[PDB]
């Protein structure tokens, strides 16, 4: 079981690879501003009639476009779901959402973060998971690949004083990776079974004879680009675990795949825009070393399982509860942790009901922040966070003035990337702190023991790191809840989106040094090592007082 | 919740502005 | 060195900057501070009776966060008097005697008794046998032995010659012997050893930005661990009783980057005490850590093949004249020449080769120096007329005593021009004895001193500019893999530019007032003392030693100051693993009993594992001040190699040393039975 | 203003090209090539239906095939609000309640073994689910045999029939159908 676990996660790396590299190849293009082949004059003809102008646009004009965009978002759907009985499509006449629940729904869609407070199939029409909720499952990405696509010019830029147009940047990457990509996933989940027919809900009469009522919908269109990016919200409450959207192990595979496409072609276009691929593989041999460490142990903590089951007379003791039948242990383990290594949010086995090890691994990579390819966009800024600090202390090692990629680096980004790192935990043990001073919050609870701070230290979590993923144990329906959630969610995306884009304006004005002998090359084995000591030193530290009255304290119960 | 740590609520933020004012300053 | 025992009971007086108003220019500190007085008002109320407990563990926290900053403020302290000792070691008396002033700039003036502390530029003053110069400035005339070992540790009498390549004197050292005078230069208080006393006592020290940005990230750390030990404690009144307030503080205090935090201001203090003790005066440690980012360095042959004008002689080639003829000459040549820079000719000469037929006792040759005129000497009372000048100069001698001049003389100095050297002549009677050779030979170990700068990774690039053929030569017998020749100031300038605009940092080590605009303009600036006074203004550091290589020095310390800092921080903050693993079982052991198999050093009880964490960051922290003091030990290796070598010491020690520490303080509290 | 025009230009063309004729492109495309899988995959004879071929259904009697518990809100497989189980692995009304299925399995089950298979007795993650593994679909043959009648060779090899096996072994399970198979099951019978 643990060969089948290690070809499992070589073949997972192996066609994530070989499906990735050629998308760099294509992801550098789109970063350089040179289109791609075939669409030049469709480009030509298309930007002209929406007005998008071809000059270019410093941090500060791009930050208000982003930021702009994203609050008409928010605002369009919030008036949509505090409708949608105004609104077509809706078979079952759905009443329209509450104030809280409506809010909380539309920042968490909108902030790329995909969190469900609710019954999707049960409370949701067909027209807002048609409409609403996906055209903010594909801006979301949109906006994140925009942000990293800002930092990349930046740090390939020599002296220049633009980052590029936002409009022509999202238009580009929207229309040309988010959405045949999506059509190809899209197609082979209406192959293998995944639905999408609008048909009304269609009752059935079951061979025993209890009448059951199925949903039906626009399911598989949701789950292509909910898969595409790091979206990870679905269609009903079982999200990328209901038999409607992943039937099957290829569909999985496809789920995790679309889960780790984006960010790793993105550091393969890093890679490959610099004109060194080691520059790339070194992010890519970071990230890896620590995602296949965590899967390790949570496939050897699943396979230890729950203790309870062989004293009370079962024929194995892998935790099966709260996990699906026809994707194993090893399987869904390696779901869960891709789930919130990539802050995705979409979690086939539930995983509230999970051993103790096997659980306090996902909340640590989520709190360590979205850099395991974390994120669509924010896997490499999130990383590049980190990056910039474990270049100023290998620096200050060597005895000279820290620079990342020939850019100096000094203290006007220092204040940046310090204030962006910290605004995570700070959200993170502020709400978690916060739902415990009040009755509601501490009374949302579903399991008694650490378990419970577990589940409201990873609902937290889930919400200021932008993942969504949820131990779905706890009734987050409270104004109270949708409200924290919706602020730490809120200041969770636009309090590290706005510190990268000042990085990235602080960045692109100072002149790259071309080269020496005797800087630090940032590709080695050696400064692979340096980061992920960095990633498992800051981020832990944070949090191992958190995790030690949780997960920690139930596991040596 | 009750009174004895609101002073310890309001001594933490008093701590955590007078920190972020020192990390935005470069005394 | 670290405990002279003179001043530590001075400076443990000057540790109490306990108040506020000393302490909040530190934040990781003063986060410590109002941690230490709120656990010591919980103490007093604990002990007078609003809640109860055993208040001894609190005091004990509250004592011993409170030892923290007296020894954090305490190795501040001794690094600002390690400071204040240098500072008086290179005091000496400025104010020490009345200036000896003329009216009127002539040697034997009219004299005055006017004090010297209002001496103003352009002011002359005579110097007797005995005495110390009183204001910096250069001389006019004459010259004699001046020994400078009060004021840069040489106690070699460096001679002080009018003119030439160094004329210029600095103030308050001692003089040997009669014959010096003195122009004023600068005003008393516009001396940079003045600047340097006055910024050691000032002791403002304006951070560096590399010092701002590790002051950033520690400030950032600080938050988090603040934030994590503040939201402890409604997680811990989640399952039972809350962990209390003393223990949240001094975990606080255990996490914050304490060492660092207070060996900051050591680290820089120490680099500013190494600059002084290195004989290099030094401005801004934002100068002294780009002057460790030095990759080209710059220099001129003026201060390296025997710093100018005393070129060595190389076997004197004649046509038509034997060697042992030649030898005669030399001898001849050694009966006169009367001037210093003649009398170091003829040294060399006689060392190149040795003859005892006569001295100066059996020819009693005139002692009599050369003429304004024609450069001639007035030397005739051997058998052969002596004449000792340069080409124009005996051609003039030609048509003044011996009528028409041969070719023969003509095609020699064509030879020695196309050779190089100097064409100086020897003559002696009606006919030529040969133009000397005087090729120019690198005194000292530069050509070591040029190999440990290509070892270190530093461009060496020679800027006199002569011809190419003997700049080839002299970076062939010097070390330097380029140079630049048919030098001027605006192609210096331009190449600085270049070299500034290519993506590189240079450094300057000239000494002219010539070269001061472009060693003003290099970013880093080292000043000579033998150089101008103007260029010394124009620089940014000066070194006294008068050592044109004293720069590799300088990237030493200045490299050491940023790897110290660097590597302390790093380990404080790998400390937080142990100091987890001592505190976290023992914080949550009343609350969550299951927790109490996270202790695996097995410490004796939660009530002491506290205290052995806090005691152990203490002693870190006091065990580590002459670590702030002298630097991290520097070795000439690639990037890779030395942050692999850094790792393996200061971060392994980190994660294992907090082990060990915490584990002995433990045992020996258990056999002490405090607890 | 600055950038009004293009901001609300951009949305409302992205908002027209992602939602709004992707999802009409993708079921156009669903209904003209695929239209079993895209209209539900849903299993039926004359115009009834008895399911679909991935939701599940709760199966209470002796003769037809048991598939994994159910812990959902309102009714044990009631696709209304698929949320699985969520309680803790540690939690006491977790072990009571799978005690109390593993003593409901032994008594339904008394000629196979007292060992029963883990998901037989724990809820699935979705809280509906149409499969399980063909083991523990070998573990009821007894009970299904007694109460239907039928060979036990017959019946091993129609569920080794209307099992589904993945593409290569480790990437998922090797798993039997339910409500097909037991549709299976009373065509067979009738
Ligand atoms: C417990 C067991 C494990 C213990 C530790 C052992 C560690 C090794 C494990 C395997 C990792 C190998 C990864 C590459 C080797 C490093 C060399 C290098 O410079 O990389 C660039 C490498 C070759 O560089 P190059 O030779 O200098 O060529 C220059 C080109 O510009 C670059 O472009 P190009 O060469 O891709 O372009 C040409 C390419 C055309 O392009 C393509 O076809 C697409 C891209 C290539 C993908 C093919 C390989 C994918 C690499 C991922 C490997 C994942 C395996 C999972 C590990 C096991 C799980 C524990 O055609 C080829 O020639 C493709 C072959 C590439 C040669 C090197 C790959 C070795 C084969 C992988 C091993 C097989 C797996 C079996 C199990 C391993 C157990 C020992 O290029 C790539 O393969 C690109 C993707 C890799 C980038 C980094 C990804 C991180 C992977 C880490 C894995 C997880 C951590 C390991 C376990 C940790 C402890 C538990
Ligand atoms: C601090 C406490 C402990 C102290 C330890 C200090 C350091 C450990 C040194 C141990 C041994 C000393 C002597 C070794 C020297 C000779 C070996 C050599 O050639 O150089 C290798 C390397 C020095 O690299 P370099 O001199 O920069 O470049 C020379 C390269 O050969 C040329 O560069 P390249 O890129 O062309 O490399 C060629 C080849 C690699 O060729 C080699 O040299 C390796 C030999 C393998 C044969 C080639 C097969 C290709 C496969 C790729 C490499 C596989 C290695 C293992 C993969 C599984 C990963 C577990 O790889 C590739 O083809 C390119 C792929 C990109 C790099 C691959 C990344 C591998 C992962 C490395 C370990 C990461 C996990 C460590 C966890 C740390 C957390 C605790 O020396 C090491 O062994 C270092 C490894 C790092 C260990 C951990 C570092 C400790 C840091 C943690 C704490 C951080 C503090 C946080 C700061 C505070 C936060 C607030
Ligand atoms: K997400
Ligand atoms: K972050
Ligand atoms: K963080
Ligand atoms: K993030
Ligand atoms: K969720
Ligand atoms: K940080
Ligand atoms: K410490």
């Amino acid at each position: 079981m643990a060969a089948q676990g290690f070809l499992l996660i070589a073949t997972f790396l192996l066609v994530l690879m070989v499906l990735a590299r050629p998308l760099g190849s294509g992801l550098a293009r789109l970063i350089n501003d040179i289109p791609l082949p075939g669409t030049t004059g469709v480009e030509r003809v298309l930007f002209r009639a929406l007005g998008v102008s071809d000059r270019e646009m410093n941090w500060k004009q791009y930050l208000c476009a982003i930021l702009g965009l994203n609050m008409l978002g928010l605002a369009v759907l919030f008036f949509m779901l505090l409708g949608q009985h105004y609104l077509p499509l809706n078979p079952q006449q759905l009443p329209g959402l509450s104030w809280d629940l409506a809010l909380n729904t539309a920042v968490s869609f909108v902030t790329n973060t995909n969190w469900q407070s609710y019954s999707g199939e049960t409370t949701l029409s067909y027209f807002s998971q048609m409409a609403g909720l996906t055209v903010q499952n594909f801006l979301s990405a949109a906006s994140g690949i925009a942000v990293i696509f800002a930092l990349i010019r930046a740090f390939t830029r020599q002296s220049m004083s633009t980052l590029g147009n936002a409009w022509v940047d999202l238009l580009r990457i929207t229309l040309w990776v988010l959405v045949p990509v999506a059509l190809l996933i899209a197609l082979f989940f209406i192959q293998q079974g995944a639905l999408q027919n609008f048909l009304p809900y269609q009752a059935v009469n079951t061979v025993e004879g209890a009448q059951q009522l199925l949903p039906m919908g626009p399911v598989a269109s949701q789950e292509a680009i909910k898969m595409l990016g790091t979206n990870g919200g679905g269609f009903f409450n079982a999200n990328s675990s209901h038999p409607f959207e992943n039937p099957t192990a290829l569909t999985n595979f496809v789920q995790m795949l679309a889960i780790f496409l984006i960010p790793t072609a993105l550091c393969f276009a890093f890679g490959e825009v610099m004109g060194d691929r080691r520059q790339g593989r070194m992010l890519l041999w970071a990230m890896s070393v620590i995602f296949v460490i965590c899967v390790g142990v949570v496939m050897w903590a699943e396979v230890q399982g729950n203790p309870h089951l062989l004293a009370l007379g079962t024929d194995s003791s892998i935790n099966m509860e709260g996990k699906e039948s026809r994707f194993g242990v090893l399987v869904s383990s390696l779901f869960a942790v891709v789930t919130t290594a990539a802050s995705c949010g979409a979690v086939i086995a539930m995983h509230d009901s999970f051993t103790a090890l096997g659980g306090m691994v996902p909340m640590w990579l989520m709190q360590i922040g979205e850099v395991v390819f974390g994120g669509v966009g924010s896997g490499l800024y999130g990383m590049m966070l980190f990056v910039l600090l474990a270049v100023f202390i290998a620096g200050l090692m060597i005895g000279r003035t820290p620079e990342y990629l020939g850019k100096k680096i000094d203290v006007r980004e220092m204040k940046l990337t310090a204030l962006a790192i910290l605004v995570t935990p700070t959200l993170v043990l502020m709400g978690a702190a916060l739902a415990m001073m009040t009755d509601a919050g501490r009374s949302a609870m579903l399991n008694p023991g650490p378990h419970g701070f577990s589940e409201v230290l990873y609902a937290v979590s889930s919400a200021a790191n932008n993942n969504g993923s949820a131990f779905a144990g706890l009734s987050a329906n409270s104004p109270f809840w949708n409200c924290l959630l919706a602020f730490c969610m809120f200041v969770g995306r636009f309090g590290v989106i706005i510190p990268v884009m000042a990085i990235a304006g602080s960045l692109v004005s100072k002149k790259s040094q071309a080269a020496s002998s005797g800087t630090l090359p940032t590709h080695g084995p050696l400064f692979v090592g340096l980061l992920i000591g960095t990633v498992l030193l800051v981020g832990a530290l944070t949090f191992i007082p958190a995790l030690a009255l949780g997960p920690v304290a139930e596991y040596l119960s | 919740m009750s009174a004895g740590v609101i002073t310890g609520v309001l001594l933490v933020f008093l701590l955590l502005g007078y920190l972020v004012y020192a990390l935005i300053n470069a005394e | 060195l670290f405990e002279p025992t003179l001043v530590v009971q001075a400076l443990k007086e000057a540790v109490k900057k306990l108040n506020p108003q000393a302490q909040w220019r530190n934040p990781v500190m003063f986060i410590v501070w109002i941690g230490s007085l709120l656990t010591t008002c919980i103490s007093i109320a604990m002990a007078s009776g609003a809640m109860p407990g055993n208040a001894l563990f609190s005091a004990a926290i509250s004592g011993w966060l409170w030892i923290t900053v007296l020894f954090a403020n305490f190795a501040e302290a001794l690094a600002e008097g390690r400071s204040k000792a240098q500072a008086n070691s290179l005091k000496g008396v400025k104010k020490t005697a009345f200036a000896r002033k003329l009216r009127e700039p002539k040697y034997g003036a009219a004299a005055d008794k006017v004090p010297a502390d209002q001496l103003r530029k352009g002011d002359i003053v005579l110097v007797e046998a005995g005495d110390i110069i009183p204001c910096d400035g250069e001389v006019i005339e004459g010259g004699a032995s001046v020994d400078e070992s009060a004021i840069t540790g040489e106690s070699a009498p460096v001679i002080r010659e009018s003119g030439g390549d160094f004329a210029s004197v600095t103030g308050g050292t001692r003089i040997l012997s009669d014959w010096l005078v003195i122009e004023c230069s600068v005003n008393p208080g516009e001396t940079f050893l003045d600047r340097m006393i006055a910024m050691v006592e000032g002791a403002q020290r304006r951070k560096t930005p590399n010092e701002i940005a590790l002051t950033i990230l520690l400030i950032a750390l600080t938050i988090v661990f603040l934030l994590a030990t503040a939201t402890l404690w409604p997680f811990s009144a989640w399952g039972g009783n809350a962990v209390s307030v003393t223990v949240l503080v001094a975990l606080l205090v255990c996490l914050i980057p304490t060492t660092i935090g207070g060996l900051l201001s050591a680290i820089g203090v120490a680099g500013m005490s190494r600059m002084l003790g290195a004989n290099v005066i030094a401005t801004s440690g934002r100068a002294v850590e780009a002057a460790g980012d030095v990759d080209v360095l710059l220099l001129n042959k003026t201060g390296t093949i025997t710093l100018g004008n005393r070129q060595a002689s190389e076997f004197i080639p004649a046509q038509g004249v034997d060697e042992k003829t030649l030898a005669d000459a030399a001898q001849l040549a050694s009966l006169a020449d009367e001037t210093p820079e003649g009398r170091s000719i003829v040294i060399l000469a006689k060392q190149r080769f040795n003859l005892r037929e006569r001295d100066v006792q059996s020819l009693h040759a005139t002692f009599v120096p050369f003429t304004a005129q024609s450069r001639m000497s007035g030397i005739n009372i051997d058998n052969r007329m002596i004449r000792k000048g340069s080409v124009d100069a005996i051609r003039r001698h030609v048509e003044a005593n011996g009528g028409h001049f041969p070719t023969d003389v003509d095609q020699k100095v064509d030879q020695v021009a196309r050779q190089g050297a100097t064409p100086l002549v020897v003559v002696e009677g009606s006919r030529v004895l040969g133009v000397i050779a005087l090729k120019d030979i690198v005194k000292g170990g530069i050509k070591e001193r040029f190999a440990q700068l290509r070892k270190m990774g530093i461009k060496t690039v020679m800027i006199t500019g002569d011809n190419r053929l003997t700049a080839a030569a002299i970076a062939a017998e010097a070390g330097v893999d380029d140079f630049l020749a048919e030098a001027t100031p605006e192609a210096k300038l331009a190449l600085i530019r270049q070299y500034q605009a290519e993506g590189r940092l240079v450094a300057m080590t000239g000494d002219g007032t010539n070269d001061a605009p472009a060693l003003a303009q290099a970013d880093v600036a080292v000043a000579m003392n033998s150089g101008t006074q103007a260029a010394k203004e124009a620089g940014n550091m000066v070194d006294l030693d008068s050592n044109p290589t004293k720069l590799i020095e300088v990237v030493h310390i200045g490299k050491q100051m940023l790897m110290t800092r660097g590597s302390l921080t790093t380990f404080s903050i790998a400390n937080d693993v142990a100091k987890y693993f001592a505190i976290i079982p023992a914080a949550f052991a009343a609350t969550y009993p299951q927790l109490n198999a996270l202790n695996i050093m097995c410490l004796h009880s939660p009530d002491s594992a506290i205290l052995s964490a806090v005691i152990f960051n203490a002693l870190i922290i006091v065990f580590l001040i002459p670590l702030a003091l002298k630097g991290v030990s520097y070795k000439p290796l690639t990037a890779s190699a030395m942050l692999r070598r850094n790792l393996w010491i200061y971060g392994l020690g980190g994660l294992l040393v907090p082990f060990i520490g915490i584990k002995v303080i433990d045992l020996l509290l258990t056999v002490c039975g405090l607890v | 203003m600055s950038g009004l025009r293009p901001a609300l230009s951009t949305f409302i063309f992205l908002l027209l090209i992602t939602g709004g004729v992707y999802p009409l492109l993708t079921t156009v495309l669903g209904q003209w090539w695929f239209p079993w899988q895209a209209n539900g995959s849903l299993i039926r004879e004359g115009d009834t239906v008895r399911g679909s071929a991935l939701i599940g259904q709760n199966f209470t009697g002796n003769g037809y095939f048991h598939g994994r518990p159910s812990a959902t809100a309102e009714m044990p497989y009631n696709p209304q609000a698929s949320g699985g189980s969520n309680l803790a692995v540690s939690n006491p009304e977790l072990d009571k309640l799978i005690a109390a299925r593993v003593a409901a399995l032994r008594a339904a089950n008394p000629d196979a073994s007292a060992s029963v298979p883990v998901e037989l007795v724990t809820a699935s993650a979705s809280g509906l689910d149409n499969n399980i593994t063909p083991q523990a679909a070998a573990w009821q043959i007894p009970r299904v045999a007694k109460a239907r009648n039928l060979s036990v060779e017959q019946l091993t090899q129609l569920i080794a029939k209307y099992s589904q096996q993945p593409l290569v072994k480790y990437i998922g399970q090797p798993v039997v159908n339910i409500v097909e198979l037991n549709l299976a099951l009373d065509k067979l019978d009738e």
